[PDB]
């Protein structure tokens, strides 16, 4: 049970209490992603507006 | 001091930051005009406080923070509320039309046309800091903004802020309150691709603030402004060592560096006491203290007796003294079942505030002379992985509802990718705490 | 209109326990995996405890204590009472155990240390390994026997002076249901089983495991002489209890039954705080069967405690009626106990 | 600023639509000069969902009426809130359709069609930001089922990133005009499949039951069973037209009861279904109103759903009330007939409560389902088309406009592996 780093201002106190001792993506790949699915986004709407058209 | 800038994503960020900056206004002194009588260095300073706020010549202080939703009506409450003046529209993003429920339209679809724009309105935040430390973001799992364009958000802060640490404060789902049946797919898919990019997330699960505002509240059907009130009382005593003078988790690193040891392991479990009515008509540091070992006072419903823990942090705001905590840590450590990792050491890092908790006026809950927040980063928050991989498990087997995100640009295969990182995630849970 | 799944299929006293719900007309069984509903009868092995309590509206409760395995195994038991001070090293009705865990991976050093205390003061040194069974008196072929296994064994103290049954010269074991209800209410049932040998006890020969080992399975396939005395092996209290009338001068309750209380009480006692669900969004329940050995000075000995126990053929009725009775519809109204409730506070 | 473009073709589209238009602009306090005389802020938070604003507060529903014959919209005009109705959005012929789905698919629709798309792209300009398109109208005709179906696929090539929405009513021999119904209804569910979000599956036979059995109506009339669509209609948009969280706009709604992208189609339901006399002024209570809404009786698409599952369901409740007493009693449904609705999506029953309720009534109720049932609904009209179409009767009507007998098999086909979709998650 000891408590250690006891820090004291004003505002309040802070320390601590032991009690037993142990034993990224790069912006051009994210631009890729998106324009990806943008792509098969717009790949869809192609293949439904040329159904549309048959 | 070093800067922290809060982006709140979503009607659920939107709606728990505004009350958020309202309490934080009540606790430091500022008025809705923005002034802050105590404050006697006009136009500028490197207070405690000023790591929230800025300061005008004329003396407002305005937060650094941003707001972003694909929809403008949250945000126009924002713009029309008591604290309208607080906020300047270079602040407030809205789009036209939401991400209706979709992670892949809030993601792919709507996120890459309002990325640029909302990098942007941060980066004149960011351009106002002297030595700005990092974010703090705020959002749900289950709406299609939150999960989805706060997903690609994440991302590009790592690339763009690449030094700085980003901490969530997420929305778990609960069908008390919940708006789509999605939400599962929604969440897993925004916590695959988040994971590598937070660095100490906090959880609040709206069941467990349902039922804290029934139980101890008496509220029959709580609303989001009931839900939010709480919740932005517990961000606050989280939030309270950046904005106050103090030793203990004086920066955004520190959180990391307390709570978390493994780095995918960073959902620490928060509990919060007293919650009292104010339509009633004082729990000592022992009852308080003890109090954060109930299940019932947790931001997410779980079992810590069947877990372990690595790190545990009591927050007190009130009239606390050391002595106190360490005799009320005493008796419940020969009454409760606390188990530590054999590579950790049992402990508990305490903070004191002397200031007891603002309450907003006319609210729902009482004003107590002290309260605890206690952060302990436990395996058994892994059950609610759990239970919202099981839900993904029973919805993607059949492919229910995966048309609507293949729809939007996204393929079948980051269903299995995300499901397939969550079922490490909850095997590297059990490998740590069984 | 109540509903519940189960789970289990193998489970002797829950199937029984399912058609009683069904034939009170207001209980209705789902689907294994559908999760609107009262009450689950879980698997043995990784029920999803995580999962339950989570349903809007809905009362839960599950036929297990989460955590209750600590004292439902071999060697988990023999930690928790070293360990724990309410039970403690000294605990004076468990025979003296060790963990040992086979070389291939501990009180190795400890259990020969208490080993060569008897063997050097003339004492009575024979010992019995079992895990998830060797008897003998020497050590060395006691470990050697261990390490030939891949898991967790104890070595337990073994009884060589138990309580034997006349005619017959003969060894038993009782065993003792228990029900704990979602208040952690203490239920004995007050119906036990003598599981007793159908072959003279022979101290001479701890080859021959018939005559020591009073499982019903060992007995109903080794023993020649199997159902002279009792159908079954099965002895029932009322001819137990005016055996130690006749031949002892005294009661089942006095000499033995004071004892099985207090053993039942303190372990369940002792491990409340780790896995009552008071608190708890959802609830437990659970049946133990306890078992115990007596010796020839009416000392009552804990042996191992069952998790999941099957019944005695004819106490399947009774039994199961109770668990109905008290541990479901009681958090499930429906529109003499045959229990004893061990009181603590 | 979610606007909703409605259109209604063809003689029942436009008389229910009419009726609609009729009871929601007394909800929202709208006379039939446009003028707003309410009392409450609720009324017009979102009444720019289905209303322009003119000059001088007057609120001019966003709505298109197209027929190929004058006399429904002469009536309308003529009617109580004729009025209303913008001059110009009146989008008619003179030939006709006679009941052919060939002649509003194919000839005489196809005259009409681009003025109708002149008119509802007029609109969809001034919309800040255009939610989808709403359309009524029926099957078992001509105009609305052929036009209608022809104008659905035009507005899908023209708006492809917009919400489609039908009110459609399917055909039943007990309320029948004509014998090619069949025809007219399986040539244009096709279509529905293929190019709608949304459908609510309106059975007249269901409606006329309902009006028989329940409602003691002896002799009931295309009025009494228009009314009560409008009613349906009324209830089921509420989320729309109203302040709330569930199922706010078109797309949510879709994302939360569309699992499968063709099986759209949902049983509506209404409450209270009350006889006149005597237990009319009762009081009535959230337990009779959720167990009338989800009794078989009350259903408008004459499907059981005993005989299939619920995939989702959306209940929506008006009038001031317990919220706590309307989760108890919709929880009390599911953990009671948890066998009705499917175990693999988690928390598929949603509910929403409205706090104002329809004119003269403390309190109503409308439901929304995706049952698998419903293909009790497509078996009838697929035997009712093959009775006919195997000795080809009256096909030469169709022949005559052009079709051949291919068209009329693969429609047929389309319609039997909807059949099978269905059953295939009914036993899932
Ligand atoms: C044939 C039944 C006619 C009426 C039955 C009894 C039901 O009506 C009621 O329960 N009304 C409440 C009791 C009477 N109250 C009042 O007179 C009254 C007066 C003033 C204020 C007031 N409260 N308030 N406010 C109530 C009604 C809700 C029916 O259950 C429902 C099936 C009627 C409908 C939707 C259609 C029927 C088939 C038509 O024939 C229709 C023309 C008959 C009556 C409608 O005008 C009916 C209308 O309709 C609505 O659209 C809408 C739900 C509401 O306005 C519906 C009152
Ligand atoms: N606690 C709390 N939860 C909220 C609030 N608003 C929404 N939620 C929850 O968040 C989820 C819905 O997500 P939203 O944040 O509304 O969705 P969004 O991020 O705006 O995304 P879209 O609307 O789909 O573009 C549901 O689970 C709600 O229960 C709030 O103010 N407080
Ligand atoms: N220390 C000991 N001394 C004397 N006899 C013992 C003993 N340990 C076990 N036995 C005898 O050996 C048998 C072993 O069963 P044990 O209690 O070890 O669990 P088990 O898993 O083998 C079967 P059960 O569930 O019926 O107890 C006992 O029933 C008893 O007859
Ligand atoms: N509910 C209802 N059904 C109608 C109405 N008028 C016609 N119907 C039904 O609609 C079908 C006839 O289509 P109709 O709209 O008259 O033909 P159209 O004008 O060519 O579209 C038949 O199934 C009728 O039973 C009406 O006012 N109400
Ligand atoms: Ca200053
Ligand atoms: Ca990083
Ligand atoms: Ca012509
Ligand atoms: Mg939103
Ligand atoms: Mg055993
Ligand atoms: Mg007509």
């Amino acid at each position: 049970m000891e408590v250690i780093e006891l820090n004291k201002c004003t505002s309040g106190q802070s320390f601590e209490v032991i009690l037993k001792p142990p034993s990224d993506p790069s912006l051009e790949e994210i631009q890729k992603k998106l324009e990806a699915a943008e792509e098969r986004r717009k790949y869809q709407e192609a293949e439904l507006l040329k159904h549309l058209a048959e | 001091m070093r800067e922290c800038i809060s982006i709140h994503v979503g009607q659920a960020g939107v709606q728990i930051g505004n009350a958020c900056w309202e309490l934080y206004c009540l606790e430091h002194g500022i008025q809705p005009d923005g002034q802050m009588p105590s404050d006697k260095t006009i136009g500028g300073g490197d207070d405690s406080f000023n790591t929230f706020f800025s300061e005008t010549g004329a003396g407002k202080h305005v937060p650094r923070a941003v707001f972003v939703d694909l929809e403008p009506t949250v945000i126009d409450e924002v713009r029309t509320g008591t604290y309208r003046q607080l906020f300047h529209p270079e602040q407030l993003i809205t789009g036209k039309e939401d991400a209706a429920n979709n992670y892949a339209r809030g993601h792919y679809t709507i996120g890459k046309e309002i990325i640029d724009l909302v990098l942007d309105r941060i980066r004149k935040l960011a351009d106002q800091c002297t030595g700005l430390q990092g974010f703090l973001v705020f959002h749900s799992f289950g709406g299609g903004t939150g999960s989805g364009f706060t997903s690609l958000l994440m991302e590009r802060l790592s690339v763009d802020y690449g030094k700085k640490s980003k901490l969530e404060f997420s929305i778990y789902p609960a069908p008390q309150v919940s708006t789509a049946v999605v939400e599962p797919y929604n969440s897993i898919l925004t916590t695959h691709t988040t994971l590598e990019h937070s660095d100490c997330a906090f959880m609040v699960d709206n069941e467990a603030i349902y039922d804290i505002c029934r139980r101890n509240l008496d509220i029959e059907r709580p609303t989001y402004t009931n839900l939010n009130r709480l919740i932005s009382q517990i961000v606050s005593s989280i939030t309270a060592s950046l904005r106050f003078d103090g030793a203990l988790n004086v920066d955004l690193t520190e959180f990391q560096t307390n709570l978390v040891p493994y780095p995918r392991i960073h959902f620490p479990l928060a509990t919060y006491a007293p919650v009292i009515s104010a339509e009633k008509a004082q729990l000592s540091v022992a009852e308080i203290t003890n109090a954060c070992f109930e299940p019932a006072n947790q931001m997410v419903k779980c079992d810590p007796r069947h877990g372990k823990y690595m790190a545990c942090c009591l927050l007190y705001r009130g009239d606390v003294v050391p002595k106190d905590v360490n005799a009320a840590i005493a008796t419940i450590k020969t009454k409760r079942s606390i188990q530590f990792v054999d590579w950790c050491p049992t402990g508990f890092k305490v903070g004191i505030n002397y200031q007891p908790p603002t309450v907003v006026p006319g609210g729902d809950l009482a004003k107590v002379q002290r309260a605890v927040c206690m952060l302990s980063n436990t395996t058994a928050i892994a059950e609610a992985w759990a239970r919202l991989d099981h839900k993904f498990d029973l919805m993607y087997a059949k492919r229910a509802f995966v048309h609507w995100y293949v729809g939007e640009g996204m393929e079948e295969g980051e269903f299995s990718e995300a499901r397939e990182d969550m079922a490490a995630l909850e095997k590297d849970y059990e490998e740590v705490g069984v | 209109m109540y509903t519940f799944v189960v789970r289990d299929e193998n489970s002797s006293v829950y199937a029984e326990v399912s058609r009683l719900l069904l034939a009170t007309g207001q209980w209705k069984r789902l689907r294994k995996d559908n999760p609107r509903f009262n009450l689950m009868l879980g698997e043995r092995n990784r029920l999803p405890f995580g999962r339950l309590g989570h349903e809007p509206g809905l009362v839960q409760l599950v036929n297990y204590y989460r955590g209750a395995d600590k004292l439902c195994r071999k060697a988990s038991l023999v930690k928790l009472i070293k360990t724990s001070p309410e039970l403690s090293e000294s605990c004076t009705w468990f025979p003296e155990s060790y963990v040992i865990y086979p070389t291939n991976l501990d009180e190795r050093e400890v259990f020969l240390a208490a080993y060569n205390r008897r063997r050097e003061g003339r004492e009575g040194n024979v010992w019995i390994a079992k895990s998830s069974i060797l008897i003998s008196s020497e050590a060395s072929e006691l470990l050697d026997f261990i390490d030939e296994q891949g898991q967790v064994h104890v070595i337990q103290k073994y009884l060589e002076k138990p309580l034997l049954l006349e005619p017959g010269h003969r060894k038993f074991d009782i065993r003792s249901w228990v029900l704990v209800d979602h208040l952690y209410n203490i239920y004995l049932y007050r119906e036990g089983v003598l599981r007793t040998s159908s072959e003279p006890y022979n101290s001479a020969n701890f080859q021959d495991k018939t005559c020591h080992l009073t499982n019903h399975c060992i007995q109903k396939e080794y023993s020649k002489n199997y159902g002279r005395y009792e159908e079954g092996n099965e002895m029932f209290f009322e001819e137990f209890n005016q055996y130690l009338m006749d031949a002892l001068n005294t009661t089942l309750e006095n000499s033995i039954l004071l004892q099985i209380k207090h053993i039942i009480r303190s372990c369940l006692m002792c491990i409340e705080p780790a896995i009552s669900t008071k608190h708890l969004h959802y609830q437990s329940f659970q049946l133990f069967g306890f078992d115990f050995m007596v010796d020839e000075e009416l000392k009552v000995w804990l042996i191992e405690v069952n998790g999941a126990p099957a019944c005695a053929q004819k106490l399947y009725a009774e039994l199961c009626q109770g668990i109905v009775d008290v541990a479901i519809s009681s958090v499930f109204p429906l529109a003499t106990s045959i229990f004893i409730k061990l009181h603590h506070h | 600023m979610r606007e909703i473009v409605h259109i209604q073709a063809g003689q029942c589209g436009n008389q229910i639509g009419a009726k609609f238009w009729e009871v929601i602009s007394d909800e929202h306090g709208i006379d039939p000069t446009g003028s707003y005389h309410g009392d409450s802020d609720l009324q017009l938070e979102r009444i720019n969902v289905y209303y322009n604003e003119a000059t001088g507060n007057k609120y001019v529903p966003r709505a298109i009426l197209v027929d190929l014959e004058p006399g429904t919209m002469d009536s309308v005009r003529s009617g109580p809130f004729g009025q209303i109705f913008r001059p110009d959005n009146f989008v008619f012929g003179q030939s006709g359709a006679g009941n052919n789905w060939a002649k509003g698919h194919y000839t005489e629709g196809a005259e009409l069609v681009d003025s109708v798309l002149d008119v509802v792209r007029k609109e969809s300009e001034s919309c800040d930001c255009l939610q989808g398109f709403q359309l009524t109208h029926s099957l078992g005709g001509g105009t609305g089922s052929g036009m209608g179906t022809l104008l659905i696929s035009k507005i899908r090539e023209e708006y492809p990133d917009r919400i489609m929405n039908t009110f459609s009513v399917m055909p039943s021999p007990k309320v029948s005009d004509t014998v090619v119904e069949p025809y007219n209804a399986t040539l244009s569910v096709h279509q529905l499949v293929e190019n709608t979000d949304e459908t609510y599956c309106i059975d007249n036979e269901a409606l006329y039951d309902i009006c028989f059995r329940t409602l003691k109506l002896t002799t009931p009339t295309y009025g009494d069973l228009n009314h009560l669509v409008s009613a349906t209609m009324s209830g089921v948009t509420t989320c729309l037209r109203f302040p709330g969280q569930l199922n706010a706009d078109l797309r949510k709604l879709a994302v939360n009861m569309v699992p499968f992208p063709r099986l759209h189609f949902f049983m509506p339901g209404f409450a209270p279904l009350t006889s006149r006399g005597s237990q009319q002024y009762r009081a009535l209570t959230v337990p009779e109103l959720t167990q009338q809404m989800f009794d078989s009786k009350n259903m408008m698409a004459a499907c059981d759903p005993r005989h299939g599952r619920y995939l989702t369901v959306a209940a929506i409740f008006r009038g001031r009330m317990s919220m706590k007493e309307v989760d108890e009693q919709m929880l009390n449904v599911q953990n009671k007939n948890s066998s009705y609705f499917v175990e693999w999506i988690p928390n598929n029953v949603k509910t929403a409560v409205c706090d104002i309720p329809p004119r003269g009534l403390k309190m109503s109720a409308t439901f929304i389902g995706n049952s698998t049932a419903i293909q009790e609904l497509f078996k009838r009209i697929s035997e009712q088309f093959t009775a006919m179409f195997r000795r080809k009767a009256f096909l030469h009507w169709y022949t005559g406009e052009g079709m051949d007998e291919m068209e009329f098999t693969e429609a047929e086909s389309n319609m039997n592996d909807l059949v099978s979709e269905y059953q295939q998650y009914q036993d899932a």
